[PDB]
């Protein structure tokens, strides 16, 4: 808060409440190759940077906000892998 | 700091790097923690470190990965060093995949000339200075005088003290007549010493591109002479011969002897 | 040797020189019944006179003390080369 | 005073069961043990 | 937390002192032990000094230990040891803090057998030497002359044996420097300790008669701008009242204090009698103002006047002179300050406030009234303000008091003091305000000293009681608290003060020993316990003390008498407590009369003394930190507080006939007497005595002792005169008889002092009490000293005055400087090692004279000198990377060259843990193996390449070149085979309009060569290496071909560097051209432009780099961007050395020696080798300018004259006079090192036989007060026509006290025939403005005089005329408005004299 100590009438704040983008933390985690797994907090996607870009994920919900190091963002549902595989057997015998 | 961990990720990596587990079973990607491997798993595959197939798993018996570097080979005839990897980890079964990536590495075989005193600090944006702000002069010294005309200052400072001394110079056609040192008195005047530099020699004029002159000499003694001369066959601009007159010639510059050579 | 104090302790020396040396015309300007390793003693002249070199000597890890080949010279004039054989009239040994 | 006092963060809660994370270990019996780690140490800082 | 620890220490240690530490623990009932040690910083290694101390009931679980840092056990090296670990080890605690140390031990009281010396005198000085422990010092001293233009003059050293230090006399050189000359001394020793003192050089006669100017403020203001009073003072200085003098007063603006050459007033010059002592002086500031001053209101100033008074013997001859400059007229006069006041609050206890006023050039005003405001603030910003209270200043100790109590809880107050007088208009009637606070106990313990702060002082001895309160929630546990006395710097006594039944304390019942005299400071402290937290809980209080020496030395002649007699023998007994030494001096109390308000030369040794409190303020603190640290203390405690939260402010919180003998020391054994004879001085004599023994200095009660006779003479001779000049000596026979007498006074001189008088006089008659004017009228003939003897021939016994005149020539002094620096290795250009100063005369000499000459040396100093040196890694270069195709072998040989010629002449062998001898040896084998590798890439036609089926290459034969030019400085090749490669390189390759293209190889070499000046221009870089290759051969194989070959080569590389190229090619053309002619002038353009690239980091430039195309990246692995950069850099410094500059090239040498971009550079042969190439140079420049050179100095054909020993150790001599009429030869050995050497020639020289005169000046006074007539003409070229003179300045001077008629003057401002332009009355001249002079004829111009006479001796006025429009134009002539008797005039350098 040290930016904020004692101020006058403070410079105008992007207007409504908006959430951050959905697991926005994870994109500033950093990544440790050899293990293969997240291990810390790197870059801080908390940071709004004095600035409100903002982001619809659908006409439904409510914008989110961008933190500033996030150069684009989106929301198109993809399927990048589908794999269904099934096999059947069936025996059947009669001895009389 | 920056430098310091490029370093230290290398020998993380060296240390590190999850090549030398013994390969995972069911075409796993080794990952390792620090302490133990742990087997990541292709999608199909399950059990703790990838043992066991699902009934859809067709391509059964195929594998292949990378292995460890060798150390660095001893530089070559070009100072360079290279080391390798052999891709036997296991190598490529059945069908498997080639390994990805380089297989040999070179690298230039730099080494450490002076010596270790500690790792100064190095910021990025500040080495930028190429000319800057003055000082105070909180000293109250004199700050670099001019010299006179033909002048030069033996040794030069930013600002020299109170009572300290600087002495002038002529350049090479010249020579000092009169008092060559000026001296810092105790408000920032010079005391500026009762001097002329006088000429004794001269030097060869610039000219263009084709000679027009003949230079016998590096420096000529007042009362000597200097040629311009055609390389073959003919005559254009100037004086064949000038001597020096206390100034220079008044030599042809802006045109010299461009004769049809 | 880091963190003395978190173990039993020997405060009192165990290794100590033999006795200071003494000077002509001077002494110790300080005295004790020991003198451990490491410790220094000042030499000064007696009255009247000036010790010439560096009055400080050190009980060094060897047992015996550095030195600086210290002189006390007498507070007096001699007199000097005679500049011309010239007569001196009140001669003495020492002009105070 | 009441002057001197300012909001340090906008909120005061923390993941919902942080303080578990900070406890200790024994690795014979399994069992968690108690608390070594202050989970709570805000340090000045509003991190959301 | 219930068991504690303090330990307290000086702020800062000093080295060499006996620093005193104090440990206390508390919550320990059973005995130990702790080992307080001061220790090396930051390693802990070496312990300097360790104490080992016994904790226990007995001792209330207090003590100290006496440790030092003994100077010569520092590490000491180039910059010294600035911080030092005090640790303490016990059961149960350990912990360590750094120290700052000092070199400041103790001080140096330099001392000057007078404020004043005129040219030819010399300086009898001493030093007194004190310890920290004030004890005498015994260590080295050197002291160090500088002239007024603070240039150095003179150093000197000698021992200290006593506390007392006696210098050789120095002599005032030849022609000085008149004006404040400065005396510096230093320690020889691991010790900083300056001392200084002053002195003035000054052309004077000592004054006959005291002159005092004394006024009622020392301000005009409201209250006296109508009119303003001041007081006119005089005593002879054998202490008596003048009887009767004539006084002239005058008046002048002023504005500003430091210098001007404002205007007076013309009118207002008020003259008055004297008498009996004294005349009283007013001022009507308004009239004069009002009717002369640019000024008519007061609001117009805050500036200055300055009032000036000659007073003038009325029958006595002597006249003598004063000035106040600088009463300010002021709006606002009485600002404000505290004295001796805390700024730090408690309860119940008073709150005593304290102000000064001063003035402007200040005294404290203490005649005023002054008012107090204050608001106090308790609970929850709670307020309640106080009562208006006044107090009056104190007339003589210039405070004004106040007194205050206060609201049991006063947590801050604020409070504003005001002047309060009748002369205010308030808005312009000064005030101030201010703030203080309570300690801000966290635990709210406290601790108050009930002491009431006083700036009266306790007596030495005496038993000081002072009461300590410990108001405290824990007062269960407060069973004692300490206290600590500081003096000077340290704990000098320390103590516990435990609890009685009736919950007070013991007092600080003390004596106040005399280690405590000129002041000290109280601090007393305890540790408090709660549950389980503690506080430290302290308070602090300064206290005056006596200011009485332990010495007790006292002096008195034994002889007791209110007056001695001319001649006496004389007793002085000097008595002593103790055994001391002593050192006396006498002065004549006219001495101090010449330097106006001039000190006692010991004047408050005492105050000096006390700037060794390491603390400051009169006490108290924000917190416990604040108190120790404003005590000077700092401490070690686990009861949380540490100092090391504070930091330091630059703080200003306020609590025959002699001059001079006597000069002397002596031992006194308790009672000593000495005999003398008083001079023949009629004057006071004080003499002053200073006592040196182990309980400090001490100076004694200066004894005055005046030397008075009922009759006798004295003589205003004048300190100097111009031969042939004839002057009036004047002075006056005094009667101090009741009776009256008639007397006689007769002149005897040598015959070069001629006289009218032709020696008898008229025995004349004078009053009881009174005095007559003397008169005598000389010509003094010759130049030199001579006696003139004044005698009375009178009753009451035979009067001779023993008097000697000095005389100097009748022209302008003109002084000729000249010089050399002395070069014995060619540093800048050509080594020049002798020099032979002519014995010229010239033409214009007055006719006798003598010329003068003065020789003296500067030493220059290399300056600060920075470590670079190659490792043990040093190995790794020249067992290099290995043999191999495309000579591999090439890439792994050059490396040996250059680390073979970096080891050599670093002398760095022992690098290894080898012999030295075995190892150079060793690595010259493997250099000879590289000698016969780098031949065999020569083909037979003497090119080389880089394959034996190569085609030839000119950049290997080039770089071959320049390799095996460096090896033949110390192992040789064959001339014949390098001569052949240079003649093939400049057959094959020398072009014209450019030089040296390359046959187009295969490949450039992989990591050798460079990355070229690619795209175009590549020439640049081709000649440049081309040239370099061959500036390095041409000293084994000089040949006119390839010289020629290089006066082309340069040329075109100078005539094509110049648009600016990417630095890499500016750079290696500067360091090509760099070896030619670095005076000619294109070069140092190129040089400039090279500078101008540069990149640094710092304020002032720490690190320097070069870059030539701004590759930004970054590189842990060194890709070849590295090397253009420590490439350009090499060439870039290489350049800077062959300059020879290290100021510049420092830096540059900080950049090479650290990892930066990282390795050796790219590991390129070029980068690498280039590198190596400028630690080389740079470790010879560092010993090319290393000062060791024993200038010889000789006359030419006459003997030698000096041999000064310039040194590292002492790099200045003295002026030596260069006596002889002969040319100088100055000389020197080989040695290191660079000097430069001056002589000054100073002649005398005439108007009218010189080329300074174009108007040709005379003058005559006559009767017909008195008128006055110049005469003068002008003359032209011999090719010029009477045209006249160009615009001139022409002065006549007036005797002081005469005056010309100016509403005459005004004549030849208004005829119409006008001349002069315009006309101004300047430091008493009068100046004239005149368009132009004939030269047809001799202008003549009358003027008018009166005379208000002012002095009985009047120097020769000039008449005295330069050209405006040509001001070297300057001539000159001597004249007065006195008749002249004492004349003859001869065709010859001497002369006889008649009366008239
Ligand atoms: C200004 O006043 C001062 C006052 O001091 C004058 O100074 C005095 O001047 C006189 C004369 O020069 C000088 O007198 C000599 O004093 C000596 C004592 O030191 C006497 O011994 C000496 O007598 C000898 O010389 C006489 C001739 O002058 C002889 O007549 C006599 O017999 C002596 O001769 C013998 O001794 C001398 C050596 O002195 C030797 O060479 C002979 O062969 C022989 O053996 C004089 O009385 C005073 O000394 C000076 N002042 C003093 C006493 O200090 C000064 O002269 C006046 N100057 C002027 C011109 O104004």
């Amino acid at each position: 808060n040290s930016d904020e100590r004692d101020c006058g009438r403070t410079k105008a704040v992007c207007t409504r409440k908006y959430n951050p983008i959905p697991s926005v933390q994870l994109m500033g985690n950093g990544f440790h190759f050899l293990a293969g797994e997240p291990r810390g907090e790197v870059l801080d996607n908390s940071f709004t940077g004095g600035i409100c870009k903002t982001v619809k994920s659908s006409r439904t919900s409510n914008p989110y906000r961008v933190p500033a190091n996030l150069e684009n963002v989106g929301f198109e549902v993809q399927t990048a892998e589908d794999d269904l595989k099934t096999d059947f057997y069936k025996d059947l015998t009669s001895l009389g | 700091k920056r430098n310091n961990l490029r370093k230290a990720l290398q020998e993380y990596a060296a240390k590190f790097d999850p090549c030398q587990c013994a390969p995972c079973p069911n075409n796993g990607r080794p990952t390792l923690s620090g302490t133990e491997c742990l087997c990541v798993c292709q999608s199909g595959t399950y059990g703790e470190n990838c043992e066991k197939q699902s009934p859809d798993y067709k391509s059964n018996a195929v594998d292949g990965q990378w292995g460890c570097w060798s150390s660095w080979s001893t530089c070559d005839a070009t100072y360079k060093r290279s080391r390798t990897r052999e891709c036997n980890n296991p190598a490529p079964q059945r069908g498997g995949k080639r390994c990805e990536g380089e297989k040999r590495q070179e690298e230039d075989c730099t080494f450490s000339i002076m010596e270790n005193n500690g790792q100064p600090c190095i910021n990025d944006d500040e080495e930028m200075k190429e000319v800057d702000l003055p000082e105070i002069e909180a000293d109250s010294g004199c700050p670099q005088p001019v010299p006179p005309e033909n002048g030069f200052i033996r040794n030069e400072k930013q600002l020299y003290l109170v009572g300290e001394d600087v002495e002038i110079s002529c350049l090479t056609g010249f020579e000092t007549v009169g008092y060559q040192y000026f001296r810092c008195l105790p408000d920032g005047t010079w005391r500026q010493g009762d001097v002329e530099c006088q000429r004794t020699e001269c030097i060869k004029p610039v000219v263009q591109e084709v000679l027009t002159i003949t230079p016998f000499q590096r420096l000529y003694r007042i009362g000597e002479s200097i040629e311009l001369t055609c390389p073959k066959g003919f005559v254009v601009a100037g004086p064949s011969r000038y001597t020096c007159q206390g100034n220079s010639w008044t030599p042809p510059i802006s045109n010299s002897l461009t004769c049809e050579k | 040797l880091l963190e003395p104090h978190c173990f039993p302790l020997s405060l009192v020396p165990t290794e100590f020189c033999p006795s200071p040396p003494a000077l002509k015309d001077g002494f110790v300007q300080d005295e004790g019944t020991m003198f451990p390793v490491g410790k220094n003693v000042v030499y000064t002249c007696n009255e009247g006179y000036s010790l010439i070199g560096n009055p400080v000597a050190r009980c060094g890890e060897d047992l015996r003390w550095l030195v600086g080949e210290m002189h006390c010279q007498k507070i007096a004039c001699v007199l000097p080369v005679l500049m011309d054989g010239i007569q001196s009239h009140p001669q003495k040994p020492f002009y105070t | 005073e009441d002057s001197e006092r300012r909001p340090s963060c906008d909120i005061d809660k923390p993941p919902p069961n942080i303080e578990l994370t900070g406890n200790g270990y024994n690795e014979l019996t399994g069992q968690f043990r108690n608390r070594v780690i202050n989970t709570k140490s805000f340090g000045g800082q509003c991190r959301k | 937390q219930e068991q504690t620890y303090v330990i307290s220490a000086p702020k800062i240690f000093r080295v060499g002192a006996s620093e005193n530490i104090v440990i206390q623990v508390y919550g320990y009932t059973e005995a130990f032990d702790a080992t307080i040690s001061i220790k090396s910083y930051p390693d802990k290694k070496f312990s300097y000094s360790s104490g080992h101390v016994h904790l226990s009931s007995e001792n209330k679980f207090q003590n100290s230990a006496i440790l030092t840092i003994q100077p010569k056990q520092l590490p000491g090296g180039q910059n010294p040891v600035s911080y030092v670990y005090l640790e303490v080890v016990s059961k149960h605690f350990s912990k360590s803090k750094r120290m700052p140390i000092t070199y400041d031990n103790g001080f140096l009281f330099i001392h000057t057998d007078k404020p004043v010396y005129t040219p030819d005198q010399s300086v009898k000085v001493r030093v007194y030497s004190l310890n920290d422990d004030l004890k005498p010092a015994k260590r080295e001293t050197v002291l160090t002359f500088i002239d007024p233009e603070g240039s150095e003059v003179d150093m000197v050293e000698e021992i200290d044996h006593i506390g007392i230090i006696s210098f050789p006399d120095f002599k005032i050189p030849s022609n000085p420097r008149y004006g404040m000359w400065t005396i510096k001394a230093k320690y020889k020793e691991d010790f900083s300790t300056t001392g200084t003192a002053y002195f003035e050089v000054k052309e004077y006669v000592l004054p006959h008669f005291s002159v005092s100017i004394e006024p009622e403020y020392n301000f005009i203001g409201y209250k006296n701008f109508k009119n303003f009073e001041i007081t006119i003072k005089a005593r002879y200085f054998y202490n008596k009242v003048v009887t009767e003098a004539d006084v002239y007063i005058t008046f002048g603006i002023r504005e500003d204090l430091k210098d001007d050459q404002k205007e007076m007033m013309q009118t207002a010059m008020q003259n008055t009698m004297l008498i009996n002592g004294i005349a009283q002086v007013t001022f009507d500031s308004e009239t004069a103002v009002k009717e002369l001053s640019y000024y008519s209101l007061e609001d117009l100033n805050n500036k200055y006047l300055y009032i000036a008074v000659t007073v003038i013997e009325s029958t006595g001859g002597f006249s003598e002179e004063a000035e106040i400059p600088g009463i300010k007229y002021v709006l606002s006069p009485y600002k404000l300050n505290l004295v001796a006041t805390p700024l730090f609050l408690k309860p119940g206890i008073p709150y005593p406030i304290k102000v000064q006023v001063k003035d402007s050039l200040d005294q404290l005003v203490g005649g005023v009234p002054v008012t107090l405001n204050a608001q106090t603030i308790d609970v929850n910003q709670e307020t309640s303000d106080l009562d208006p209270s006044k107090s009056v200043t104190r007339v003589d100790d210039g405070v004004a008091s106040f007194v205050l109590n206060l609201p049991s809880g006063v947590t801050v107050l604020e409070f504003n003091v005001k002047t309060d007088a009748p002369d205010l208009p308030e808005e312009n009637q000064a005030r101030e305000g201010y703030r203080a606070i309570a300690y801000s106990s966290l635990s709210q313990s406290y601790l108050y000293i009930d002491w009431t702060d006083n700036h009266k002082a306790l007596l030495v001895g005496e038993h000081l009681n002072i009461i300590v309160t410990p108001k405290s929630p824990y007062i269960d546990k407060i069973t004692h608290y300490n206290y600590l006395i500081l003096s000077k710097g340290k704990i000098i006594h320390f103590g516990t003060r435990e609890k009685f039944s009736d919950a007070s304390y013991q007092s600080i019942n003390i004596p106040v020993t005399q280690n405590m005299v000129p002041s000290s400071r109280l601090l007393v402290y305890y540790i408090v316990t709660g549950e389980q937290t503690a506080e430290l809980v302290s308070d602090s209080v300064w206290l005056n003390i006596e200011e009485k020496c332990g010495n007790q030395l006292q002096v008195h002649l034994s002889p007791d008498a209110d007056a001695y007699s001319p001649g006496q023998t004389v007793s002085l007994n000097m008595a002593t407590g103790m055994d001391s030494w002593v050192a006396l001096a006498a002065v004549d109390s006219a001495v101090y009369g010449v330097q106006r308000g001039a000190k006692k030369p010991l004047e408050r040794v005492f105050q000096f003394l006390e700037k060794s409190d390491l603390g400051c303020g009169a006490g108290g603190g924000l917190n416990n930190a604040n108190v120790f640290h404003l005590a000077g203390l700092t401490f070690l405690t686990n009861a949380n507080a540490d100092d090391s939260q504070e930091n330091d402010e630059p703080c200003k919180e306020i609590l025959y006939f002699p001059e001079s003998w006597l000069w002397e020391v002596h031992l006194v054994p308790r009672r000593k007497q000495l005999q003398f004879a008083l001079p023949d001085s009629l004057t006071t004599w004080e003499i002053q005595g200073v006592g040196i023994s182990n309980t400090g200095i001490c100076v004694a009660d200066t004894v005055k002792a005046k030397v008075f006779k009922d009759v006798f003479l004295e003589m205003n001779i004048p300190y100097s005169v111009v031969r042939g000049e004839q002057i009036q000596l004047k002075g006056t026979v005094y009667n101090y008889r009741t009776s009256g007498m008639q007397f006689c006074v007769k002149m005897s001189a040598v015959e070069g002092i001629c006289t009218s008088e032709s020696p008898k006089c008229v025995r004349q008659k004078v009053e009881g009490s009174s005095s007559h004017l003397v008169t005598f009228t000389v010509l003094p003939l010759e130049i030199g000293l001579h006696n003139i003897n004044f005698s009375l021939e009178t009753w009451f016994g035979k009067e001779i005055l023993v008097k000697t005149l000095r005389v100097v020539p009748e022209g302008v002094k003109r002084e000729s400087y000249s010089g050399v620096t002395l070069d014995p290795r060619g540093i800048y250009g050509t080594i020049s090692r002798r020099k032979e100063f002519p014995y010229r005369i010239p033409l214009d000499l007055v006719p006798k004279t003598e010329i003068k000459r003065i020789l003296s040396v500067k030493g220059l100093l290399v300056g600060e000198i920075l470590s670079a040196v190659l490792s043990q890694e040093g190995i790794n270069i020249l067992t290099h990377l290995p043999k191999g195709s495309a000579e591999a072998e090439l890439m792994s040989v050059v490396p040996v060259f250059y680390v073979f010629h970096y080891l050599e002449t670093g002398n760095h062998w022992n690098i290894f843990h080898s012999d030295p001898l075995i190892e150079k040896q060793k690595l010259k084998k493997k250099l000879k193996e590289g000698m016969l590798s780098i031949m065999s890439y020569r083909n037979a036609d003497y090119s080389y390449s880089v394959w034996k089926g190569g085609s030839a290459s000119t950049w290997l034969t080039a770089f071959a070149l320049r390799v095996l030019g460096q090896v033949n400085k110390y192992v040789e090749q064959n001339q014949n085979s390098i001569c052949n490669s240079l003649l093939w390189l400049v057959e094959n390759y020398q072009l014209d309009n450019g030089s040296f293209k390359e046959n187009s190889q295969y490949q450039p070499i992989k990591l050798q060569g460079t990355l070229p000046v690619e795209a175009r221009e590549n020439s640049l870089y081709l000649t440049a290496f081309t040239v370099i290759g061959i500036r390095k051969a041409f000293d084994i194989c000089p040949l006119v071909k390839i010289d020629t070959a290089l006066i082309k080569a340069d040329n075109f590389l100078l005539e094509n560097t110049l648009p600016a190229q990417s630095t890499f090619t500016l750079a290696i053309s500067a360091y090509a051209l760099s070896l030619g002619d670095k005076t000619h002038p294109q070069f140092r353009s190129i040089v400039s432009a090279l500078k101008r690239e540069a990149l640094v980091k710092g304020n002032p430039p720490i690190y320097r780099f070069w870059k030539d195309n701004l590759q930004h990246k970054d590189s842990s692995v060194p890709n070849t961007g590295t090397a253009r950069m420590v490439e350009t850099t090499a060439y870039a410094l290489l350049t800077s050395l062959n300059l020879k500059d290290i100021n510049y090239v420092n830096p540059v040498i900080k950049w090479l020696s650290e990892e930066q971009r990282y390795g050796g550079g790219f590991y390129s042969t070029q980068d690498t080798i280039n590198a190596i190439e400028g630690l080389t140079e740079y470790s010879l420049l560092v010993k090319q300018l290393r000062l060791s050179m024993d200038i010889d100095v000789s006359y030419k054909h006459k003997g030698a004259l000096h041999n000064y020993k310039m040194t590292d150790k002492n790099f200045l001599g003295r002026p030596v006079e260069v006596l002889l009429n002969d040319d100088l030869i100055v000389s020197t050995g080989f040695g290191s090192g660079l000097a430069t050497v001056h002589v000054t020639t100073v002649v005398h020289k005439t108007s009218t036989s010189e080329e300074v005169c174009s108007f040709y000046l005379k003058i005559d006074t006559q009767d017909i007060y008195k008128r006055i007539v110049a005469c003068a003409s002008y003359k032209p070229s011999r090719e010029e026509s009477s045209s006249g003179s160009s615009h001139a300045v022409m002065d006549i001077s007036l005797p002081t006290g005469i005056s010309a008629n100016e509403e005459d003057l005004k004549a030849l401002v208004e005829g119409v025939d006008q001349l002069f332009t315009d006309y101004q009355i300047k430091d008493g001249h009068v100046i004239l403005q005149l368009n132009s002079i004939p030269s047809s004829d001799f202008l003549c111009v009358r003027f008018r005089i009166f005379e208000l006479f002012e002095v009985g001796f009047l120097s020769p006025a000039t008449f005295t005329v330069y050209e405006y429009h040509r001001p070297d134009k300057q001539c000159t002539m001597f004249y007065s408005t006195s008749n002249i008797k004492i004349q003859k005039v001869c065709e010859g350098a001497a002369c006889k004299c008649v009366e008239a």
